[PDB]
RNA sequence: AAUUAGCAGAAG
RNA sequence: CUGCUUCUGCUAU
RNA sequence: AGUAGUAACAAGA
């Protein structure tokens, strides 16, 4: 019958197999091309890689973190005593001046005698959280006969093309710094020649993970986000002010503090997982606005004077923006340290692979070579339409970034485009193995992808990442056919 | 100008290796705000697409709008297909029944003497029933126990007699009353004073009376679904609706799961029931057979496929068949009560949800519409995508909020009778005896087929013709998320093969935080995750420390439990400083109590305590591992308590669920009064919380004669003078 | 406290409520309305720790005189929480009031922890009293397999471990005395005596008790050391590319010694059976191999049992050779037989057909069970007879049902009638004959009624026993119930004194399996007793580690770079008639690459391991042709010679090789003009290259349509997916 | 050669 | 208003 | 405003 019911079926129900070449892949989301479209802009939650720490270097207390901004402000008294904003960029539907009385609120509450750090329910601290915005709930009956009360559509994201910035971002967290923050505690004594192995690999590894950009960055964000949810849980029906701070080491040992900011947290009666608390951010920057202008329509920008990190002078902007989160991005903050492990596996284990073709530990190998060994170079980035080798610590700080971006860019449109994009690399990965794949229906597995591409910085950079290295694959793929003919 | 791409790894490092880069774990899953009533209709509206073109008619039972899809017309172009014809699922059950000889009647066996001794208990063990009495969602226990207590006012007596089978009668013969009665739930609206916006609050108190319902309303609650919508699922872009069985569907679809589960457990071509390193190496093994079948010069292809619809376009119909065809030897009664499940399947009723919200956005007003009052207002008041879902809608609409469902399996409670179905697709291997052979493995909707032939174009055939087949029995292959290369890398069920099974660590990369019960059961289910990942999940030793490292981290700064030689400041840091300052052998306080971390890789499965016990101050030891402790409830008769032996870490967080505006008076006291007749039920009985205790009588008898047996012994042992066991009779003579 | 449970019950009986709930609710509906629960469990657990952590007070206390010493302000900070709150509420405090009851709080018993944790306390203590080794870096191949996690003393199945439990703590309520009670009497009185006067919780000493007693066993990646000594550091011992030696504490058994001892030999004698003087190197090879603890010859000397393969070992080192086998409980001795294993398929007694060991010849032994004995006597599927001495019925009942199993017997396999387990739930490959074993011990009257009866033997001291275990009348057919300087060869044969030998070479099984502990190999290169993939791997490394000096020697000699060390460990696992035929092969491939000046460096490496054994030709001076090279254990274990393989890839555009998984780079070793030579001329023997893909000669031609050709006749060959060549011999 | 629930994580 | 199944892990609230 | 994202929170489940 199988036989049978198989004859009386038409010819249109097929499979359609589609034998797949190289010429058939095309540039995955042309949209982001097209320059009618506006430039993503930044819609993180802090500063990355344009923030300004202002220093203190700390006697060994870890006081309190109203009186570590007390002092922190103290030592950069130009900045707290200045009270005439210069209005260097604004927001659409802003308000500069509640922006700039909420800034002087929080400056004139961090630094007093007081041991709190609440603020009062101004005009200014009401506009800046947003008070009374929810809508008023009536009966089902008044509603009913209420032809007004329509239903209203829902904002479907915004279609954006690739900025600029994002490549800024990847190239400046990559970098060294000379300062860790990584606050990592001790473990047990090391007994067995494991734990020897793992020592010595560990030195390696969080040497070159620890002094870069992206680990200040985390941790940062973990800090952030543990004394958010702190006076989010302990203080609801209050404002307060909560300072951005960060604790790091130089290269001589020395510790210093970094202030980073401050922040306001609204009114944060948290009753479900998915409601939000306003945080007020104003955050200190050296970098000008207007040299980039489309990457900030979130942000009002004052300046509030100069910095002299050395004999050379620079100047100083405080970008102000209302922002929310709510309690699962917060927990979720709290657990990014885990951008370490899979930037860490990913690569011990290609070391580990290294260690079972020679018959030793390859980790001084790997990293810095040995006499035996050339150190290991990973393809690592464009310059000028060329091709460029790293190093093997330059490719573990780039899985750490990618990493924490998958962090900080994290919302459904990425997990949309890490699955259907995963599914087009496994194609790619079958056409470089010349296992010859086949695909039934390309343009709708395309088409599954181009529908996550909305606003996304991450997923547009890459998108335009993806594009640039099919490029490049296509463009090695052609020597295979002087093989055999 | 050096610009990094990170993709360029992919350049030295295949993608099957490098593949825990390309799952963004770290991240937040995506979760839904709102409504589920979206997805629901949407999830009706497409089933009935798919069937549309059967046969419609109207139920005499209810007076839904049915609709057979089953048998219908063949497809004619690539959509979605739910018309399944019965004679090639019969066929290949056929060949399946060939090909593994006295399978059936061995899972049939094997199922109906395991439902002989199934208890009632076994429909405990569920998260979130849909309970009927109050039209919610209530626990599998709550709704169990409110389903006997009502079956009682109506004159169903057969939850004491035990067992499962006079359950499920009592089930069947519910069906034909003219009126039910039961336990319902309302509540008092109280109106109280306050300073908001709108100047007061409702205050909701519920208390329990007695309902009314009549037959047919019980016939549409008992085959009704609720309906919500997943959250935190990770690999998708928008979201889904899924469905909840009430207790007189999960008592009937166990039966049919056990028979499929003992099916599956013997087919060579399957995915199920195996799960971690058990289905690793059936894969291996199955691929490595798969790879030496292959003829000499031929050419092996292998297919890694997804079928798009699982749940939209299979159908309770052939699942009727399915078990009337497997169990083609039992006894009569056992076919009647293995046909019961896939016919209330057939006549599900799905409930839509919540409503949609209207906002007049100039007032600053809304208001939630309901289900039932959904079509109340014009269709002009909606959006563009709820007007032409509502409109869809109309036909299976029913008056009451529900939607009519019969085509499709929305609550899919089938997972292995349909990787039966797969196999059985899986288990015809030709067509029109052409030059090929294929053979594949099937997880529940996930499938991966190898086809051996002569050369590529012959196994593109084959391919052809196995999406042919799979349209017949109602499986529709997925085209866009299916590819096809040569044998060696495939995917099945997020396990990457590339010439043997890669470690891909970022999936179960959000187990390593703290789990959050208690400190010390924290530090223990860490330092596990830690070593298993270690073991099966290619965690190398420098990662493992680091992981250790970070976990030390994210446990003091969750448990504000720093160490006590630093400086950070808090409620719990004070007397942390405190007992390091008095602390002789400081290297023996728990982490707990601001101590140091000795956990390395070799000691990764010895407790907290047990590895700390010879660093230990004496005082300290005693002040933690005290057997009165406070922080862990003993069990006490409700002194003579028993002593708790585990640390003052092992404490107990009463989440106390307190609603807003919510006065739970009497649904505390309830609850209370359960658990007061348990708790003296295990005073008397002391192995109620190791065993099952059994019997078919009432507890207030086995603890009137538990309490005789006791006085007498205790009377003649000594133990109880004359006068204490005149007062223990005299008090059991008048109970 | 009866008195105050029965007041309790008058107490609650007077409430309208727990009356009907109690006069209602039944025995079996106690655990569902125990479970009763009218709001949800919270979603998120990490979530609401987070969250409550960040409170006055999260946790909460248990009424009593303890919790009144805790303070209600401890220095500014309210640890508890105020009384005023206590109605019908509860009393909480916060995690501070943990603290300062672990620095000033009332001191305490520990007596009751360690009675509890005594497992881990015996965990931490195998962990201290243990020496590490060394750790390796090289392949390490895992095989899953389920392995107990935890070592136990009584190892007892749970339903069994369940009733002993339940007669050890709660003896009054335990049930119906079964079978479990009797074989444990002495562990339950025991336990009895020692759990006498303690106030813990009767629960936690359940799960303590079955702690102690119930086994647990789990699918792990296991290489080399599967007791569950070695399975508990599991993650310290190896991983997928290093390997740590380890040697445990405590005490461990002689039965996992004697496994671990048939092992080692086993691998001794495949390794040594390829060499030159085979008896020198498998010498060589056992002095040197430690058992985790102790060498080889020790572990020879001190065990009674082994196989084929420890008696050859033992009669190398000079020993006395112990040829005595085991088949579970059946112990047997040969007094004299030679039989030789082929597998059969076996048709058997509900109808299913199974590939099963079966032996030749006719022998004889003496066997003996618990503590009966007899004498066996055999053939090729026969039981002849057995004669066995008067003791226990049951012991006497397993013995003669061993016999009858180990007879290997047409009537045996005809009455298996029922549901026979020949594979695992994850379709591993179980033995045949011991799973008949543990079939035919209690389902073995079927076995009864299908050997037959037959009359009584009349002699004087001979007579035969029924199945009631009674001096009957009619006895089994082949029963009777009685009342009564070697030498070892080159090729590591065991010969008498006159010649007739007993074990060879040829006898040992091919059964790889893993050790129950640890063996090492204290060798230079101890990697060529390893697995498969492991010996590949590093014969592929070995090559490509010395490629310009074996490229060197072969462009200049001829018959002096095929023999190596190393390829005399790669012999080892190809098997043993297609060795010679692969070796002339890819001789005559690499002969071929060197005469004509093409040449590949890919293929070089490919087939040069193969180029060990003498060649085996056809019969008229001329070399086999393959497609691909099998090697020994798997599917996946072979060397394609065109396509890639699982074993061996290569790309050229990157020019990267790959072995087993793991990625060398040819780059920078290889001729730089070879990417316009073709692989045609490396494929075939004889056969070369010459033009384009051309339909006026046929088809593609096969292997036999290849070897029936004659030179000059060209042909068509498909490389892989997409190259047509041309091809003359 | 063989060996009673609750909650969490992943996959489907 | 967080469904079903499988596997793993912890505990006996 | 804002977070966001096919529907909600921006206090009264
Ligand atoms: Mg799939």
């Amino acid at each position: 019958a199988i036989e049978r019911n198989l004859a009386r079926m038409s010819p249109l129900v097929s499979v359609t197999p589609k034998k797949l070449t190289w010429e058939d892949l095309r540039p995955i989301g042309p949209h982001i091309y097209n320059h009618e479209l506006p430039e993503v802009p930044y819609n993180a939650f802090l500063l990355m890689s344009d923030e300004l720490g202002l220093a203190n270097m700390t006697e060994g207390k870890s006081k309190k973190p109203k009186t570590l901004a007390k002092e922190c402000l103290e030592k950069y008294s130009t900045l707290r005593d200045q009270t005439d904003p210069i209005l260097i960029m604004k927001s659409e539907k802003a308000n500069e001046n509640f922006l700039w009385k909420l800034w002087r609120d929080c400056v004139n509450t961090i630094s007093n005698e007081e041991m709190s750090n609440e603020l009062q329910k101004t005009n200014y601290a009401k506009w800046a959280t947003g008070d009374g915005l929810t809508y008023q709930k009536i009966m089902k009956e008044v509603a009913i006969d209420d032809e007004t009360m329509c239903q209203e559509e829902p904002k479907i994201p915004n279609k954006c093309r690739v900025a600029a910035w994002v490549q800024t971002e990847m190239n400046l967290l990559s970098t060294l710094t000379s300062k860790r923050a990584l606050d990592l505690p001790e473990i047990g004594p090391d007994v067995a020649p494991v734990e020897h192995v793992g020592s010595e690999r560990r030195k390696y590894f969080v040497n070159e993970i620890n002094y870069c950009k992206a680990s200040t960055v985390m941790m940062k964000y973990v800090l952030f986000h543990t004394s958010l949810l702190n006076e989010s849980n302990a203080s609801m029906g209050k404002y307060k002010v909560i300072p951005i701070t960060n604790r790091v080491v130089n290269e001589k040992g020395e510790s210093f503090d970094m202030l980073y900011g401050l922040a306001v947290k609204g009114q944060s009666h948290l009753r479900g997982d998915t409601d939000v608390v306003t945080v007020v951010t104003f955050e200190f920057s050296s970098t000008d606005p207007r040299v980039d202008s489309g990457k900030w329509p979130k942000y009002t920008v004052f300046r509030i004077g100069s910095l002299f990190v050395s004999g050379r002078e620079k100047s100083v902007y405080l970008y102000c923006r209302v922002n929310g989160t709510n309690k699962i991005q917060m927990k979720w903050g709290m657990e990014a340290r885990r951008c370490l492990l899979q930037s860490m596996q990913q690569m011990e284990a290609i070391v580990e692979q290294e260690s079972s073709i020679q018959g030793y530990d390859m980790t001084k190998a790997c990293f810095k070579g040995d006499r035996v060994n050339s150190p290991k170079t990973f393809s690592i980035g464009t310059q000028e339409g060329k091709l460029v080798k790293g190093s093997f610590g330059k490719a573990l700080r780039v899985i750490f970034t990618k990493c924490l971006m998958h962090y900080v860019f994290g919302n459904a449109q990425l997990e949309g485009f890490s699955a259907e994009s995963r599914r087009l690399l496994l194609l790619i990965q079958a056409l470089k193995d010349r296992k010859g794949p086949w695909v039934f229906d390309l343009e709708g597995m395309y088409s599954g992808i181009e529908e996550c591409i909305s606003n996304n910085p991450w997923v547009i950079q890459s998108a335009y990442w993806f594009n640039e290295w099919l490029g490049f694959e296509k463009e090695g793929s052609k020597v295979l056919e002087s093989v055999d003919e | 100008g050096m610009n990094i791409n990170p993709y360029f790894l992919f350049i030295d490092v295949p993608i099957q290796a490098a593949i825990s880069t390309t799952f963004p774990y770290t991240g937040v899953p995506p979760y839904s705000h709102g409504t589920g009533t979206g997805y629901t209709i949407d999830t009706v509206i497409r089933t009935h697409e798919y069937s549309n073109k059967g046969k419609q008619y109207i139920s005499d039972v209810t007076g839904c709008t049915m609709v057979d899809p089953t048998n219908g017309p063949l497809p004619e172009d690539n959509e979605p297909s739910a018309y399944a014809q019965l004679d090639c699922v019969l066929e290949a059950l056929d060949r399946m029944d060939e090909e593994h000889p006295g399978l059936f009647q061995a899972a049939s066996q094997n199922a109906m003497e395991t439902l002989m001794v199934t208890t009632v208990d076994k429909l405990t063990q569920g998260r979130q029933t849909f309970d009927w009495t109050v039209c919610r969602n209530q626990p599998a226990a709550t709704a169990l126990n409110t389903t006997i207590t009502s079956f009682r006012l109506n004159d169903l007596n057969g939850a004491d007699k035990g067992g499962l089978i006079p359950f499920c009668q009592d089930i069947i013969d519910s069906l034909d009353r003219p009126e039910m009665t039961f336990f319902s739930v309302k509540n008092i609206k109280k109106k109280l004073p306050a300073k908001n916006r709108k100047g007061f609050l409702i205050k909701r108190i519920p208390m329990k009376v007695k309902d009314k319902i009549t037959k047919v309303e019980y016939i549409k609650r008992a085959l009704s679904l609720n309906t919500m919508t997943k959250d935190a699922e990770r690999g998708k872009l928008k979201r889904r609706a899924i469905a909840t069985a009430g207790i007189q569907i999960r008592g009937f679809v166990l039966v049919v799961e056990n028979l499929a589960k003992n099916i599956c457990e013997n087919l060579e071509q399957s995915g199920l029931p195996v799960g971690g390193n058990e289905k690793k190496a059936k894969l291996s093994n199955a691929v490595a057979k798969m790879l030496s079948n292959c003829p000499p010069g031929g050419i092996s292809m292998t297919v890694t496929g997804d079928n798009t619809k699982w749940n939209e376009c299979l159908n309770p119909r052939i699942f009727l068949a399915m078990t009337e065809r497997i169990t083609r030897d039992s006894p009569i009664w056992f076919r009647d009560f293995c046909s019961i499940a896939p016919v209330l399947f057939s006549n599900k009723i799905a409930r839509l949800g919540k409503g949609f919200m209207i906002t007049s956005k100039t007032k600053r007003l809304k208001a939630q519409i309901p289900c039932p009052d959904l079509f109340s207002i014009p269709l002009e008041r909606y959006n563009e995508e709820t007007r032409a879902k509502l409109k869809k809608l109309k036909p299976f609409f029913n008056e009451e909020g529900t939607a009519s469902l019969s085509p499709g399996m929305m609550m899919g409670m089938f997972n292995m009778l349909s990787t039966v179905l797969g196999v059985a697709a899986l288990g015809i291997k030709n067509i029109g005896n052409k030059e090929y052979l294929w053979d594949g493995l099937q997880s529940s909707d996930d499938f991966a087929l190898f086809v051996n032939a002569k050369d590529e174009e012959t196994c593109m055939e084959g391919i052809n013709d196995f999406y042919r087949t799979c349209k017949l029995l109602g499986i529709n292959m997925s085209k866009k998320k299916s590819y096809c290369n040569e044998t060696g890398m495939f995917e099945f069920t997020s396990m990457f093969y590339r010439d043997g099974f890669v470690s891909n660590f970022a999936m179960e990369l959000p187990s390593f935080g703290v789990a959050g019960v208690n400190e010390s059961a924290d530090m223990a289910i860490g330092m596990t995750i830690i070593k298993n990942n270690m073991i099966n999940n290619g965690m190398g030793p420098a990662t493992a420390q680091t992981a250790i490292q970070l976990f030390i981290a994210d446990y003091r700064y969750t448990y504000k439990c720093h160490r006590g030689d630093s400086k950070v400041e808090g409620k719990r840091m004070k007397i942390i400083k405190e007992l390091w300052e008095n602390t002789k052998g400081r290297d023996g306080l728990l982490v707990a109590d601001g101590g140091p971390n000795i956990y390395n890789l070799r000691n990764l499965h010895i407790p907290e305590i047990v590895l700390k016990y010879n660093l230990m101050d004496p005082e300290y030891k005693g002040r933690l591992l005290h057997p009165q402790n406070p922080f862990v409830g003993h069990l006490s008769i409700e002194k003579m308590d028993y002593d708790a032996v585990s640390g003052t870490h092992s404490w107990r967080t009463k989440r106390n669920r307190s609603i807003l505006n919510t006065d739970q008076r009497n649904m505390i006291l309830e609850e209370q009064c359960y658990a007061k007749c348990c708790n003296l039920f295990e005073a008397c009985f002391n192995s109620a919380s190791y065993r099952k205790p059994v019997g078919q009588h009432s507890m207030l008898e086995a603890m009137a004669h538990r309490l005789r047996m006791d006085a007498r012994l205790d009377y003649e042992s000594g133990r109880m003078s004359k006068d204490d066991f005149e007062k223990a009779m005299a008090h059991l003579g008048e109970i | 406290m009866t008195l105050a449970k029965i007041e309790l019950l008058k107490q609650l009986l007077r409430d309208n409520e727990a009356k009907t709930v109690l006069k209602q609710t039944t025995v079996d509906q106690y655990n569902i309305i125990r479970k009763f629960n009218t709001s949800r469990i919270e979603k998120n657990p990490s979530l609401r720790m987070k969250w409550a952590m960040c409170s006055n007070f999260p946790l909460a206390l248990t009424k009593g005189d303890m919790a009144n010493r805790i303070p209600l302000e401890y220095k500014g900070i309210q640890l508890k929480t105020n009384a005023e709150d206590i109605g019908t509420k509860g009393q909480m405090c916060s995690i501070a009031a943990v603290t300062w009851w672990n620095t000033y709080g009332p001191i305490g018993d520990t007596e009751g922890f360690e009675r509890v944790y005594e497992s881990f306390f015996l965990r931490k203590m195998r962990l201290d009293n243990a020496t590490w080794g060394r750790i390796t870096f090289g392949p390490v191949e895992r095989v899953r397999k389920r392995v107990l996690l935890n070592p136990l003393t009584k190892e007892m199945p749970p339903d069994e471990a369940s009733n002993v439990i339940m007669e050890i703590l709660f003896p009054k309520e335990a049930g119906i005395p079964r079978e479990s009670t009797w074989i444990h009497r002495e562990l339950i009185k025991e336990k009895r005596e020692k759990l006498k006067g303690t106030m813990i919780t009767p629960i936690v000493l359940a799960y303590m008790l079955e702690r102690e007693l119930v086994a647990r066993r789990r699918f792990l990646p296991v290489a080399g050391a599967t007791s569950a000594e070695f399975i508990e550091m599991l993650h310290c011992l190896q991983g997928e590319n290093w390997r740590q030696i380890y040697h445990p504490g405590g005490n461990k058994l002689t039965e996992s010694r004697s496994q671990s001892m048939i092992v080692a030999c086993r691998k001794i004698i495949r390794r040594s059976i390829v060499a030159s003087n085979p008896l020198e190197l498998a010498v060589e090879i056992a002095n040197k191999t430690v058992i985790d603890t102790e060498p080889l010859k020790s572990c020879l000397a001190a065990i009674d049992g082994g196989d084929v393969a420890c008696d050859i070992i033992r009669a190398a080192l000079g020993l006395k050779i112990r040829q005595r086998q085991r088949f579970g409980r059946l112990e047997l001795k040969r007094i004299s037989g030679r039989g030789f294993k082929n597998d059969e398929e076996i048709l058997i007694g509900n109808g299913t057909i199974q590939k099963i060991g079966i032996w030749d010849g006719e022998e004889e032994f003496h066997v003996r069970c618990g503590e009966c004995r007899g004498i066996l006597k055999k053939s090729k599927m026969k039981l002849e007879k057995l004669l066995i001495n008067s003791a226990k019925k049951e012991d006497m009942r397993d013995l003669i049902i061993l016999c009858m199993v180990f007879s290997q017997d047409t009537r045996m396999f005809q009455g298996v009638r029922g549901e026979i387990n020949f594979l695992n739930r994850a379709g591993q490959l179980l033995s045949p004959m011991y799973q008949l074993q543990r079939y035919f011990l209690n389902r073995s009257n079927d076995l009864f009624d299908q050997w037959g009866y037959e009359e009584s033997p009349k002699a004087s001291e001979l007579h035969g026993i029924n199945e009631s275990m009674n001096a009957s009348d009619y006895t089994l057919k082949g029963v009777v119930v009685t009342r009564n300087k070697v030498s070892i060869t080159k090729n590591l044969s065991l010969i008498k004194r006159t010649g007739e030998v007993i074990m060879g070479a040829n006898d040992v099984s091919e059964l790889e399996s893993q050790a129950q502990l640890m063996i090492t190999y204290d060798t230079p290169k101890m990697w060529e007793m390893g697995t498969t993939k492991e010996l590949v791997q590093n014969t592929y490394q070995w090559v490509l580690k010395n490629l310009v000096t074996l490229k060197a020697q072969f462009l200049l000699g001829k018959e002096d770079m095929f023999q190596w060390d190393a390829f005399e460990a790669f012999e080892s696992i190809i098997p043993q008639k297609m060795a010679g035929q692969y070796s002339g092969f890819a001789r005559a491939v690499l002969k071929q690459m060197r005469d004509q000046e093409v040449m590949k460096t890919d293929q070089f490496i490919k087939l040069l391991p193969f180029c060990f054994s003498p060649p085996k030709l056809r019969s008229n001076g001329e070399p086999y042709q393959f497609l691909k090279l099998v090697l020994k254990g798997g599917g996946e274990n072979f060397i394609e010679v065109r396509k890639g393989s699982p074993l061996f890839s290569y790309n050229p555009q990157t020019e990267v090789l790959t072995i087993c998984g793991r990625m060398m780079s040819l780059k920078g070793k290889i001729e730089d003009e070879e990417r316009n030579r073709s692989m045609g001329n490396a494929v075939l023997a004889g056969f070369l290259v010459s033009g384009k893909y051309d339909p006026d000669l046929g088809d593609f031609k096969t292997i036999e349509e290849l070897e029936k050709l004659k030179p000059g006749e060209k042909a068509n060959i498909l490389l892989y997916q997409g190259k047509p060549v041309k091809v003359v011999k």
